[PDB]
């Protein structure tokens, strides 16, 4: 008090130790994007369940090899085959059609040629076959009894569709968590207004939405608040109630006006784990744990500047709520890349939002710092300023935090 | 892993 | 008839040529993720709108120097500051807040000392500064970040929540942005079964139809269910009838492909009369691959019959599909991202060009991420703690290179957000 | 550009 200056590195560390993770439900399979498995799942079919064919041709006798055969019929799709392939004799079959008995491989009909026939009657072999050949076994895909998915899986659009061949279409999986937004600071009008005398207009409260939207994670609008104790307490108090994370920007941090610390510690009892972060931007970044009834709700108090807003919400609020969600590594994908523009480095750690754009045969891409057209996907991390290292220089390797979409 | 930014010369 | 075999090369081109692009729409904001702004976005406001601190600590006179300064007050946020500063006189700013009149400069609380404070202790009366100020140092100018009228987002801008924000900033709440295609799909097949039922003999559960539309969802586009298809001209028409009225793109998965049991593509041509650009690409897997157009009312849908192979259905989606639907909702370069990685593991190559899923993976200190290829179907659920988010991309084999070993750069595409 | 795969 003033909060001492918590190092990156520590802060960091600190938000992922002190997030819980959430509690798990049940969900149909069509709804599992993004959602993490909290069970094993077992198949209780064969993939397939019965010999398949992998070509559109003639399921065949290996032993009897190239030469004139009789067509006995046509295995088709949905239909178990009634027909046995007897020596000199082959069966008309389509790709993922059930193989007859009799036949060991199966010769695609670019090897063969129609002899002599709404039915046809004979067929020549062109080629000799392997035993097995274009054939999908019995559990050649997926095997009676096997683990398909593991608890821990991080399921996307095939995840789904792996539950959907086996059959399991409820499945346990780790709850999503719901985030509160809101806004603090007098100076601050809603976007749908014109400006007042010394007001501006609460952009961090939708780009912040937006951020946590695009996970995929359900958030709540507490809208523009008050910078005052009352005011605060209403709001954290209602986003305590209704939502597992409650985001906060703007508002005093440093002077005695610190309202929210001063609800946080005073009337709510809750627990700073710092209130200052070394960094650029986000300096008075503050993040604060709540324990109600056994649960445990976390509280980032994210800095007024917009800038800061959003880097600060994707360092520290995007990889708690994905530990929350069940993710076993909530952390950020770190790329390396090369640097579209020079800059002066910072005695604090900084980051920049850039584009990463790979240029053709190049093996690293080009980070850009805030092309136009495009949304930033990435957030430049920059080192802090050492010895020689006093500026970086265009096309030095440095980290690039993956924020968006590649 | 570092979330703090990395160099190499 | 049968098809030929359409080049790699050219089939996507096709696509791409004969996909066209939405009208526009309006909408609020705050559903602006992922649009693109059909329209240039002008500032009606200067940001900051009037000088504003940028550290903790008083607005003074760089002309007055270091020394001993009178506290006459303090600026506070959402209003404009009615005292002027004088000689000798300072103001306490807070960041954010706006800077009075007099003050050129805002020395920070680091760089100061309080000297006196009342008799109650409430109240800061007199401050040292102890450092000399620019003029203009740690403050804000009117329009420092945006000018009045000036384009702060031009047409064409694939929008994220940074640009959301920016919307908020200006005022702008109601934005023009294209369309987002609606895409139906659907799976063929008599062998077929909804994954909630018991296998059959000779069925299996239909599951192109969940993957299909959760590879889409995940790109956020409005799709629609039109379950299971019977493998016939009647069902087929009825299905492709309901789909072009109520989508702009039509999904289909399975089917009987070439001969004279192609239900599929002699109901497009005969009873649908639709244009088939392709009915075979040469590549692995996802050979039987259809794309069609039809232009009904002067608009044009887009018909994609992808294999009923599960790995075929994924693969072809996100190489045809997916850059046709990011072309449908105003995108400039609808073209996918391929990065370069480095092998996992050893691979034969095939004659046709062929794409495996994989897992890409970035390292500490390592320059190009490594790209574990997932055989096909299983090979990964034994180490899926991760969902496959890369579309390896091998080449054709030839008599120089037949097989590519383990480390060698290859070319990635990512189609998934990681 | 290329929709196929390339070396190095």
């Amino acid at each position: 008090s003033p909060f001492p200056l918590t190092s990156m590195d520590k802060a960091f560390i600190t938000v992922l130790e002190m997030t819980p993770v959430l509690g798990t439900e049940i969900i149909n399979y069509r709804d599992g994007m993004g959602r993490v498995l909290a069970q094993d799942v077992y198949a209780k079919d064969n993939l397939p369940p019965f010999p398949a064919s992998v070509k559109d041709g003639y399921a065949v006798r290996a032993a009897d090899g190239p030469g004139d055969r009789f067509i006995i019929g046509e295995s088709q799709a949905g239909e178990q085959p009634t027909q046995t392939v007897m020596p000199g004799q082959v069966m008309r079959v389509t790709t993922g059609a059930p193989i007859p008995c009799g036949a060991d491989a199966v010769v695609q009909v670019e090897d063969t040629e129609l002899i002599r026939e709404t039915e046809e009657l004979e067929v020549r072999i062109l080629v000799q076959a392997r035993p097995g050949q274009d054939i999908r076994p019995i559990g050649h895909d997926i095997k009676r009894g096997e683990c398909v998915l593991a608890k821990g899986t991080h399921m996307g659009p095939s995840e789904i569709g792996l539950l959907a061949t086996v059959g399991v279409t409820e499945v346990e999986v780790n709850k999503f968590p719901v985030v509160a937004v809101m806004s603090t600071g007098n100076e601050l009008l809603n976007p749908e207004d014109d400006l007042l005398p010394g007001k501006i207009r609460d952009s961090n409260r939708s780009t912040l939405l937006a951020t946590i939207q695009e996970h995929g994670y359900p958030t709540i609008n507490l809208g523009i608040v008050g910078d005052n104790p009352d005011d605060l307490l209403n709001a954290l108090n209602e986003g305590i109630s209704r939502a597992d994370v409650i985001i906060t920007s703007g508002g005093v941090s440093m002077g005695e006006k610190d309202y929210l610390k001063q609800v946080l510690d005073i009337d709510l009892h809750a627990q700073i784990h710092f209130g200052r972060v070394f960094m650029k931007p986000g300096l008075p970044t503050t993040f604060a744990t709540l324990d109600i009834d056994g649960v445990r709700k976390i509280i980032f108090a994210l800095p007024g500047n917009p800038v800061s807003a959003v880097v600060t919400c994707n360092l520290f609020v995007v990889p708690a709520l994905r530990k929350m969600q069940g993710i076993l590594d909530p952390r950020p994908t770190i790329i390396k890349a090369r640097l579209s523009c020079d800059v002066k480095l910072d005695p604090r750690p900084e980051y920049h939002r850039c584009i990463l754009t790979w240029h053709h045969q190049e093996p690293l891409p080009w980070a850009q710092s805030t092309m136009s057209m495009r949304s930033a996907n990435g957030l430049l991390m920059l080192p802090p300023k050492t010895e020689q290292y006093v500026e970086l220089h265009k096309g030095e390797v440095v980290d690039v935090m993956v924020i968006g979409r590649l | 892993f570092s979330i703090v930014g990395t160099l190499y010369p």
